[PDB]
C-alpha cells in the first residue's frame, strides 16, 4: 500500500481520492494520504473552498514513481511533484505516519468499485490522450477541451481522445453510405477496434477514462467522448459478444456511482434511450437497463 | 442553416443552388390481396432537382425495378435520392456543380449530407417553407414520362418554360409554386382553369401553355381564387 504526502493544506479545499472525498480546513495539519491500493491507477483531485471554479487533479500509479503534493502559492494550485530520492520520500511518509497526519484509502473489503471502474484504464494510455512527458503522472482539469472540440484553441493543454464523428469519411465506406452510416459495425470493428485501438481493451480503458474525467471534473469534453464510444458501440449489428458482456459491467458501474444530484448534466437523453431502446443492442445491456430504470427513470 | 421567409431572395442569387424534392420517390397503391390482406404495388417515382433560379428541372426518374427484393423502402428512398443527387452533382462541371443544396423535407439532410462528404464545401440545408413540388406528378408531360418510363431515366426540363425571357426568376418561382399549390389543392380546377380555352396551346417543348402576360395576371388571379376556395370548402369559411 503506497502513500502521496502532502507537504502542507495552506488554503481550504475539497480533496478527492478515487471515488472518496474529504473536506481540509485552511493550514488544517493535513499532510497526505496512505494505504493506496496498489495494481489501479488513482486520481487525486481538488476543488478550493473560496473558488469552486476549476476542479482539477492528478492522474497516477504509485509503481511509477514517489508522488507528492505541494501547494504553489504563485500558481495558485496543488501540485503533484515526483520525488526522485526514495530515502528521503520513505523518511517523510514514516514521519507523518508517526504523527498521524495522514487520512487512510478507505476501501471497503467487500468493494470493487474503483477496480469496476477503472479495469481497463491504463498510465501508458492516460499519458498519450494527456500529452506532458515529463511527468509521470496526468494533470486534468474542468476546462480542458478535446483535440475534436478544438476542431470546431491551446493543443499543448488538449484531451487526445480518439475522434470518433458518426458523418465523417472515416466513418463511411464509399458507395456504403447507407449500410454504414445505419450499421456503424464497420467503424467500430474494422476503423477503431483492428484499426486505431487494436482491441477492446484499450477502447473501453479510454471509454473508463472518459467517464472518469467526465464524473470527476466536469469536463463535457469528456462526456461527449463517453456517450460517442457508447454509442458507436450501441449502433453496430455485429459486435463481438465478450465486448457486449463487459460493455453492460462496465456501464452498470458507472450509473452506480454518478451523484444522484449530477445525472441532468452528465447523461445524455439521446443517446441513452437510443442505446437501451432503440439501438442494435438494446437488448444486451440487462444490467445497465435495469440500474438506468431503477435510478434515473426520468431520463427515459 | 434553414431556409424561410426571411431568406427569400437568396433564391434567386448568383450562387447556383438546387432544390431537391423526394416526395415523389416512392410511389405505391395499396390493395387487397386475394386472402384479404393488404399488399402494395409500386409505381415509377421520380427525383425532382430543381434550380430556382434558372428553371432548370433534373428529373431522375425512378423504376420499380429499384425497389426490387428491397426492404424498408421508404428509408431506401431517402438514401437513393442521395445517391442520385450525389451522382448528378459530380457529373456536372465544377462551375456548374451547386454551393447549397435544399432539401424540402428533413428527413433527406442526414442521407445527402453522408452521400456528399466528398464535397465539403456544399452546404445542405433544410427548409421552413411548405413548398408544393409534390404536385410535380400533376403536370402532365411529367407524369407522362415518368410512368412510361421502362429503366431508370433522366430527363431534363425548364419548369419556366420560356418565362424568363419576360420575367424575373423571382416572379416566375411565384409563379411556379402558385401553380403546383393550386394543383396540389385542386387538380381538377387547377387543370380546368389551364386548359379552358381551346385558342391557348402548349408547345411541343414546353410544359404550360402559351399565355400572355395578360393572361398570366388573369390566369395567375384564377390560381389565387382557388386556392381560397378550397381554403373555405376545407375549413367551412
Ligand atoms: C434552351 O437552352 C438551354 O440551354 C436549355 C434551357 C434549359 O432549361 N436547359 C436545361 C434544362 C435542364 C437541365 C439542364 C439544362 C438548357
Amino acid at each position: 500500500m503506497n502513500t502521496v504526502p502532502f507537504t502542507s493544506a495552506p488554503i481550504e479545499v475539497t480533496i478527492g481520492i478515487d471515488q472518496y472525498s474529504f473536506n481540509v480546513k485552511e493550514n488544517q495539519p493535513f499532510h497526505g494520504i496512505k494505504d493506496i491500493p496498489i495494481g489501479h491507477v488513482h486520481v487525486i483531485h481538488f476543488q478550493h473552498a473560496d473558488n469552486s471554479s476549476m476542479r482539477y487533479g492528478y492522474w497516477f500509479d504509485c509503481r511509477m514513481g514517489n508522488f507528492y503534493i505541494q501547494y504553489d502559492p504563485k500558481d495558485g494550485l496543488y501540485k503533484m511533484m515526483e520525488e526522485r530520492d526514495g530515502a528521503k520520500f520513505e523518511n517523510i511518509v514514516h514521519n507523518f505516519k508517526e504523527r498521524q497526519m495522514m487520512v487512510s484509502y478507505p476501501k471497503i473489503d467487500e468493494d470493487d468499485t474503483w477496480y469496476n471502474l477503472t479495469e481497463f484504464v491504463q498510465m501508458d494510455k492516460i499519458r498519450k490522450i494527456v500529452r506532458k512527458d515529463e511527468n509521470q503522472f496526468s494533470y486534468v482539469d474542468s476546462s480542458m477541451t478535446t483535440v475534436q472540440e478544438n476542431e470546431l484553441s491551446d493543443p499543448a493543454h488538449s484531451l487526445n481522445y480518439t475522434v470518433i464523428n458518426f458523418k465523417s469519411r472515416e466513418a463511411i465506406r464509399p458507395g456504403h453510405e447507407m449500410e454504414d452510416f445505419l450499421d456503424k459495425s464497420y467503424y467500430l470493428n474494422t476503423v477503431m477496434l483492428q484499426g486505431i485501438f487494436k482491441n477492446s481493451s484499450n477502447y473501453f480503458g479510454e471509454l473508463q477514462f472518459a467517464f472518469l474525467n467526465a464524473m470527476f471534473f466536469g469536463n463535457y469534453g469528456s462526456s461527449l467522448q463517453w456517450h460517442a464510444m457508447i454509442e458507436l458501440i450501441c449502433s453496430s449489428a455485429t459486435v463481438p459478444k465478450h465486448m457486449l458482456d463487459k460493455l453492460d459491467e462496465i456501464l452498470y458501474y458507472q450509473i452506480k456511482t454518478l451523484p444522484e444530484q449530477y445525472s441532468d448534466i452528465l447523461l445524455n437523453e439521446r443517446v441513452w434511450n437510443i442505446c437501451l431502446y432503440s439501438s442494435f443492442q438494446k437488448n444486451s445491456l440487462h444490467n445497465t437497463e435495469k440500474i438506468m430504470e431503477n435510478k434515473y427513470p426520468e431520463l427515459l | 442553416g434553414a431556409m424561410n421567409s426571411s431568406n427569400y431572395a437568396e433564391l434567386f442569387n448568383n450562387d447556383i443552388k438546387l432544390f431537391v424534392d423526394d416526395t415523389n420517390v416512392y410511389r405505391v397503391t395499396v390493395h387487397k390481396t386475394f386472402e384479404g390482406n393488404v399488399a402494395t404495388k409500386a409505381i415509377n417515382g421520380c427525383i425532382f432537382t430543381l434550380n430556382p433560379k434558372t428553371g432548370h428541372l433534373f428529373l431522375k426518374i425512378i423504376h420499380t425495378s429499384v425497389w426490387a427484393g428491397q426492404k424498408r423502402l421508404s428509408q431506401l428512398a431517402k438514401w437513393k435520392t442521395a445517391e442520385e443527387v450525389s451522382a448528378l452533382v459530380r457529373s456536372l462541371p465544377k462551375e456548374e456543380q451547386p454551393k447549397q443544396i435544399i432539401v424540402t423535407r428533413k428527413a433527406m439532410l442526414d442521407p445527402l449530407e453522408v452521400h456528399m462528404l466528398d464535397f465539403p464545401n456544399i452546404a445542405i440545408r433544410p427548409t421552413e417553407l411548405r413548398l408544393p413540388f409534390s404536385a410535380a406528378m400533376s403536370i402532365d408531360k411529367l407524369s407522362d414520362v415518368v410512368m412510361k418510363a421502362t429503366e431508370p431515366q433522366m430527363v431534363l426540363f425548364n419548369i419556366y418554360d420560356d418565362w424568363l425571357d419576360r420575367i424575373s426568376s423571382y416572379t416566375a418561382f411565384s409563379r411556379l409554386t402558385l401553380l403546383l399549390r393550386a394543383l396540389k389543392t385542386n387538380e381538377e380546377s387547377a387543370k380546368m382553369i389551364l386548359l379552358s380555352d381551346p385558342t391557348i396551346t402548349i408547345k411541343s417543348y414546353h410544359l404550360w401553355p402559351s399565355f400572355t402576360d395578360e393572361q398570366w395576371i388573369t390566369i395567375e388571379s384564377q390560381m389565387r381564387d382557388l386556392i381560397l376556395t378550397e381554403y373555405g370548402r376545407k375549413y367551412n369559411v
